[PDB]
RNA sequence: UGGAUGGAACGAAAAA
RNA sequence: UAAUUGCGAUAACGAACGAGACCUUAACCUACUAAAUAGUGGUGCUAGCAUUUGCUGGUUAUCCACUUCUUAGAGGGACUAUCGGUUUCAAGCCGAUGGAAGUUUGAGGCAAUAACAGGUCUGUGAUGCCCUUAGACGUUCUGGGCCGCACGCGCGCUACACUGACGGAGCCAGCGAGUCUAACCUUGGCCGAGAGGUCUUGGUAAUCUUGUGAAACUCCGUCGUGCUGGGGAUAGAGCAUUGUAAUUAUUGCUCUUCAACGAGGAAUUCCUAGUAAGCGCAAGUCAUCAGCUUGCGUUGAUUACGUCCCUGCCCUUUGUACACACC
């Protein structure tokens, strides 16, 4: 049986909160992808979406500085005229290839 | 009367009866064509009985199925099992068994469960745990 | 106008109540079970006992008593309920009969070993094929314990 | 060669019939539209908000063409979903009723469905004229 | 399948209702930054403002921002069904309000002091800084501060 | 395992001991006559007995057997 | 007086009891037999309930 | 799988099935360590690897490679898998599987 | 004349005896009958803790009651109607006879 | 016709 | 061998219990008996599309016929069958073929001698002894407490997102429960964004709830690596339901408020196939309340088929200053 003092002391010690973290939590690059397009972007898309063996929403956001929505709307625009063919048009994963 | 047979296929808890009779070569799944087997991935999985033997063996016959119970995956295996067994039953009781020998060997050589139901059955749940084998958790101290 | 489920379980508790009552009533008369038989216009009860003339009583005074008790407490109209008492065959081949005799012998001061071997001998003589009697509790001491008396051979599983 | 609703893909038929109902725009609108959730189980109103009543009518229409009789109870059971009860585990909740009720009344006023004996709604004579002809047009669209 | 280039009228982070809402996100969710304005309220007000939800917040015509604000300050005048409002039957004038950015904490504080002044159980619990909704406190809310 | 208990071994030994000019190397016929010439409470036991009896007469066909 | 048993007993645990031991805890109301579990196990065979699996 | 096969087809125009089977062959660790001894002091000792374990390990290292890489990343798991597969199939020293493969090989040889 | 007889017993053996002799009596009287329909038996289950008190390993025990129910239709004259329900009463089997 | 030693490990109030 | 289960050896011979044997349940039967409270086909009446016969529906007294699917009762079926290896050459073991089924087919139920100073006098109108018994420790009534919080630990539920979130569509189970001196389980119609309200209806039940149109799941979309459209703790305002009575919010619904959490240290739990794991549904308590338990089904992996190293268990030999027995 603990003394009517030791427990109190323990409680006081315990109220040293702040929460043990056992973690590191290193920061990242904090990307700032473009959200609305412009002329100097637009022509960049037009001039270099060819010479790509594969384009996708991810492919046009990891290399280019545009966002996901910009990517999907671009792929929808580009294929309408016809530069890249569709071969699998499932949602959540678009697969398109250069016409040749 | 007209030549006709009827069989069934089964899975975990799904059953699929199959009416087969001489016709003009139509395949129906509860009032619809085979081409609307909702899962967009098992489409070939239910195409398998047709494609293994070739479509020509269907020009003269009609197959219609009714499937209930189970889940989508189990359901599909029910339709395919029903079609396969109805096919062999028809060849058994109207055509000679010469064709049977090749069609049966080709089926079994490609997959067993076309003609033989899967024997795996669910195991009852037991107290002291959330499953048939698992236990909750022991804490000694 | 009751669902068959509750009707059957009602029959279960029906048999239960009578069985428990009788074991609390006809102990000295060698009660050895009861059977219930339902017929149109009558539900019928059969008692299995040894001292049947005692179960009946003088001019059937006791049996009529029991008929009334079960009537009034079960809400039956006259003539719908009847009790017969019948002598049990092979009185030695009845555990409920034996246990009661063991009880009475102990209450009359008979010794443990003599009583138990009296019973196991009686049942063996009565054409049984295996018997065992177990007594537990305070036996001429403060620390409790049990003793087993057995003859022939039995099964357990 | 003859066709029916069951001869066309489920998604396409609904999209076709809803687009059909668009340009006449004479089905109905409850008025409290683009304010409600369609169910207590949902978390956000429909993203479309430019309709989705025509979609609802199309789906319930073919659903009745599928079954024999349907009521609001079955519509709620069908269209409900798994509600996220915050921290407690999820649970099934049937969808809103007033929505499907007004949908059924709208189809009544258009004459696609009617009250049926022994409860529920049945598809109408001229109703199936519409559903089959829409299905036919949808299928021959592939040419 | 449409990609319009732009016009140079786009503006980044802007200010309204004493709140610095972010740009370059969709308007309905941008308004969620407004204190006391949630998802449902923002969605409904923008639909009452006849604004297409798809444009990013920064790309928006200024002349209807004040229209939106006018909506949300007295929503009941614009056929808002009066059960969206977060403060109903309140305590003094009995009519229906909807508190916004700077008023939410003020109405919280004055409610708390009302209960303190009246010495109700809830007010006492708030003063002590404990749970008021009847939860157990034996094993939870340990490092609450 | 596939061990056959003594109530099977002894019973089969009995049948071999006193029913040789009888049941033959076929399991089916021995099954069909085991219940005819003996009393077995359960069919699973009867089948086990007949199976061992056949195994014994298989042993018998290659020389004798001890006991 | 008129307050000796005044409080209602139309529901809750106090409204019902084992028909044998008159306990309030551990009732089995399923199928409307109203017997607590520990009394129930003793009379299970007499009632006709048995173990099979 | 259907998607990642499409990816392996649009890139690297050879047969994707051949691509994956090459990746498996090139990602099976052929030597490994394990605990060996005769009592209180057992040590990391080198041992050869069964072909079945070679395949099973390869399939693992590939799948975990994709799952970790695509985790918390814009790239989809379907294309990330093919990225891992084609890199291992050609031999790149940039795929995760090769990292563990040669790491196990080097540890085994140093601790033979 | 279009009578329903239902059996709702607990014990199969005595149930089958009742079903057997009813159909046998009908056959020997040469009456048109609808064969005995054998409804699926229902199983009554209860699960309780084995221990009276609370301690020990958590062991659970389940009891069952099997009820078997059967029914038959007859087209029969009045004189025979009364005597089927007059005879074939034996315990453990509940019988229900009804018109319409 | 064979072959392995191989780390550390204290204590348990009186009576029945 | 899973087994003092067997082959056998043998100062032992002949026996009994346990295991096994046994019972229930899940798998096979186009074979027996059948079945509007289960179906199927055809025939009538009838709706739509093409028309050339046809395809898909609706229809109780339109009948006729059958039992494959469903339901049971009686039975059959696997006994490791046949073949090839391997061992005194026996009990056995391994592989293949055939087969619905070849780890005692899978899973349970029952389960020996002797014990624990394990738990329960709060289950008992089962109890010995002690205490109290009328300003009672009996019983009853009102209001609080069993939740109370500076802290420690156990079983769990939510999540840390893209193998994702949100919105529309698609659309599938099984185990069960249900009212008589009663208010149960509710279909259908109407009102209401919702919770819910109101007018009717079937069922004492394979027929009615209920095809429990469940969920996870699929298909189109919006989002986009930002403590963000992840996450929903805390808190404010209003509307209902259950209940005499909800105030330290019973629960449900609507709006707003939007905290930790970026995969978790030493340590530690369960598990070999429809099993782990994910997903829901029914029942128990129940006037109302599941984050619990007992069962049920849907989706369905990876990794052994081995060993005594750690923790333990069975048999034999050996040592012992132990016998409440290595604490
Ligand atoms: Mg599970
Ligand atoms: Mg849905
Ligand atoms: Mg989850
Ligand atoms: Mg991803
Ligand atoms: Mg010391
Ligand atoms: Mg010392
Ligand atoms: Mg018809
Ligand atoms: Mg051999
Ligand atoms: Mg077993
Ligand atoms: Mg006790
Ligand atoms: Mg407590
Ligand atoms: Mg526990
Ligand atoms: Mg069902
Ligand atoms: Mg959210
Ligand atoms: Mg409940
Ligand atoms: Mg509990
Ligand atoms: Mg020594
Ligand atoms: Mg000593
Ligand atoms: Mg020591
Ligand atoms: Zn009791």
């Amino acid at each position: 049986q603990l003394s009517k003092a030791a427990k109190a002391a323990a409680a006081l010690a315990g109220g040293k909160k702040s929460k043990k973290k056992w973690s590191k939590k290193s920061m990242k690059d904090r990307a700032q992808h473009a959200v609305i397009l412009d002329q100097e972007k637009y022509d960049r898309i037009l001039k270099e979406v060819p010479t790509y063996r594969y384009v996708s929403v991810s492919v046009l956001v990891d290399r280019l500085k545009i966002g996901g929505s910009l990517a999907r709307i671009a792929l929808r625009h580009l294929e309408k005229e016809g530069i890249i063919k569709p071969i699998s048009k499932h949602s959540k994963q678009a697969i398109y290839t250069r016409a040749t | 009367a007209v030549p006709s047979v009827q069989t069934f296929g089964k899975k975990k808890s799904a059953t699929a009866v199959a009416h087969v009779k001489a016709g003009k070569g139509l395949i129906k799944v509860n009032g619809s064509p085979i081409t609307l087997v909702e899962p967009e991935i098992l489409r070939f999985k239910v195409y398998e009985p047709l494609l293994l033997v070739g479509l020509d063996k269907f020009s003269n016959i009609d197959i219609r199925v009714r499937v209930t119970g189970g889940g989508h995956v189990s359901q599909v295996y029910a339709i395919r099992q029903a079609i396969a067994k109805g096919l062999v039953a028809y060849h058994q009781k109207y055509v000679d068994e010469q064709s049977k020998n090749e069609l049966k060997k080709a089926f079994t050589s490609y997959d067993r469960t076309l003609l033989i139901a899967d024997s795996r059955r669910p195991e009852p749940k037991k107290f002291g745990g959330k499953g048939a084998r698992s236990r909750f958790q022991k804490s000694y101290r | 106008l009751i669902s068959k489920k509750r009707k059957l379980v009602a029959d279960g508790v029906f048999y239960a109540e009578l069985n428990e009552f009788f074991t609390r009533e006809l102990a000295e008369e060698g009660y050895s079970g009861v059977e219930v038989r339902v017929t149109p216009t009558k539900t019928e009860v059969i008692i299995r006992a040894t001292r049947t003339q005692d179960v009946l009583g003088e001019n059937g005074r006791r049996i009529n008593e029991l008929t009334l008790l079960v009537q009034k407490r079960f809400k039956y109209a006259p003539g719908t309920i009847v009790l017969y008492a019948e002598r049990v065959q092979d009185r030695g081949l009845s555990a409920v009969a034996q246990a009661e005799s063991m009880k009475f012998k102990l209450l009359n001061g008979l010794a443990i070993r003599r009583a138990a071997y009296g019973v196991v001998r009686y049942v063996m003589e009565s054409g049984a094929k295996g018997c065992e009697v177990v007594v537990s509790g305070k036996l001429r001491a403060a620390r409790a314990k049990a003793m087993k008396f057995a003859d022939g051979f039995l099964i357990h599983s | 060669p003859g066709v029916s609703v069951r001869d066309v893909a489920a998604q396409d038929f609904i999209n076709a019939y809803a687009s059909f109902l668009q340009r006449q725009g004479k089905l109905e609108v409850p008025g409290y539209v683009d304010i409600v959730k369609t169910s207590s189980g949902n978390e956000m109103p429909p993203q479309d908000a430019e309709g989705w009543f025509y979609k609802r009518a199309a789906s319930v229409a073919r659903h009745i063409y599928m079954r024999k009789q349907v009521g609001v109870g079955k519509l709620n059971k069908l269209y409900g979903g798994a509600k996220s009860r915050g921290v407690r585990p999820y649970k099934h909740i049937d969808a809103s009723g007033s929505i499907n009720r007004k949908v059924l009344q709208a189809l009544e006023k258009i004459g696609i469905v009617e009250i049926s004996p022994k409860g529920g709604r049945r598809i109408s004579e001229n109703g199936q004229r519409d559903l089959d002809r829409i299905a036919a047009q949808t299928l021959e669209e592939d040419e | 399948s449409l990609v319009v280039q732009e016009q140079g009228s786009f503006q980044h982070i802007l200010r309204l209702l004493n709140t610095n809402v972010d740009g370059n996100i969709k308007i309905v969710y941008a308004l969620t930054t407004i204190k006391g304005v949630g998802r449902r309220y923002s969605n409904l007000v923008c639909k009452k403002a006849d604004v297409d939800l798809h444009k990013r917040a920064g790309e928006l015509t200024q002349e209807e921002l004040e229209r939106i604000v006018q909506i949300m300050q007295n929503p009941t005048h614009y056929k808002i069904p009066a059960w969206f409002l977060n403060r109903q039957n309140d305590i003094t004038d009995g009519k229906d309000y909807h508190t916004l950015a700077n008023n939410v904490e003020s109405k919280l504080r004055d409610d708390l002091e009302r209960l303190k002044k009246i010495r109700a159980h809830r007010g006492i619990r708030h003063f002590w800084g404990l749970r008021v909704r009847g939860q157990h406190t034996k094993t939870t809310g340990r490092r609450r501060a | 395992g596939r061990v056959r208990t003594k109530t099977v071994k002894r019973a089969s030994k009995a049948l071999i001991e006193r029913y040789y000019p009888k049941l033959t190397l076929d399991f089916q016929t021995n099954k069909r006559l085991c219940d005819e010439i003996a009393t077995i409470q359960s069919k699973r036991l009867r089948n086990k007995i007949a199976g061992y009896t056949t195994h014994l007469m298989k042993r018998i066909q290659k020389g004798p057997v001890r006991g | 007086e008129n307050v000796w048993f005044s409080h209602p007993r139309r529901y809750g645990k106090g409204s019902r009891q084992c028909r044998v031991c008159s306990s309030h805890t551990g009732l089995i109301r399923k199928y409307g037999l109203n017997i607590c579990r520990q009394c129930f196990r003793e009379k299970a065979n007499d009632i006709g309930f048995n173990k099979f699996r | 799988i259907k998607h990642t096969l499409d990816i392996i087809n649009v890139l690297t125009d050879q047969n994707p099935i051949q691509v994956v089977v090459d990746a498996i062959t090139n990602t099976g660790p052929r030597e490994d360590t394990t605990r060996v001894g005769g009592g209180g002091a057992a040590r990391r000792q080198a041992v050869d690897v069964s072909p079945l374990r070679r395949v099973n390990q390869a399939i693992a290292l590939l799948t975990i490679g994709a799952r970790e890489a695509a985790f918390r990343n814009i790239k989809t798991i379907a294309e990330t898998l093919a990225e891992e597969l084609i890199n291992a199939a050609k031999g790149s020293s940039t795929s995760y599987a090769i990292k563990k493969k040669d790491e196990l090989e080097r540890v085994a040889k140093s601790n033979r | 004349i279009k009578i329903r007889i239902t059996l709702t017993s607990t014990k199969v053996k005595q149930l089958e005896n009742v079903s057997s002799n009813i159909v046998k009596n009908a056959e020997q009287h040469n009456l048109v009958k609808k064969g005995p329909v054998r409804l699926p038996t229902k199983v009554l289950k209860i699960s309780t803790r084995k221990t009276p008190n609370g301690e020990g390993s958590k062991t659970w025990e389940t009891y069952e009651m099997r009820i078997h129910k059967r029914y038959i239709d007859l087209e029969a004259p009045v004189q025979i109607v009364k005597r089927i329900t007059q005879i074939t009463i034996e315990p453990g089997v509940d019988v229900e006879v009804v018109v319409a």
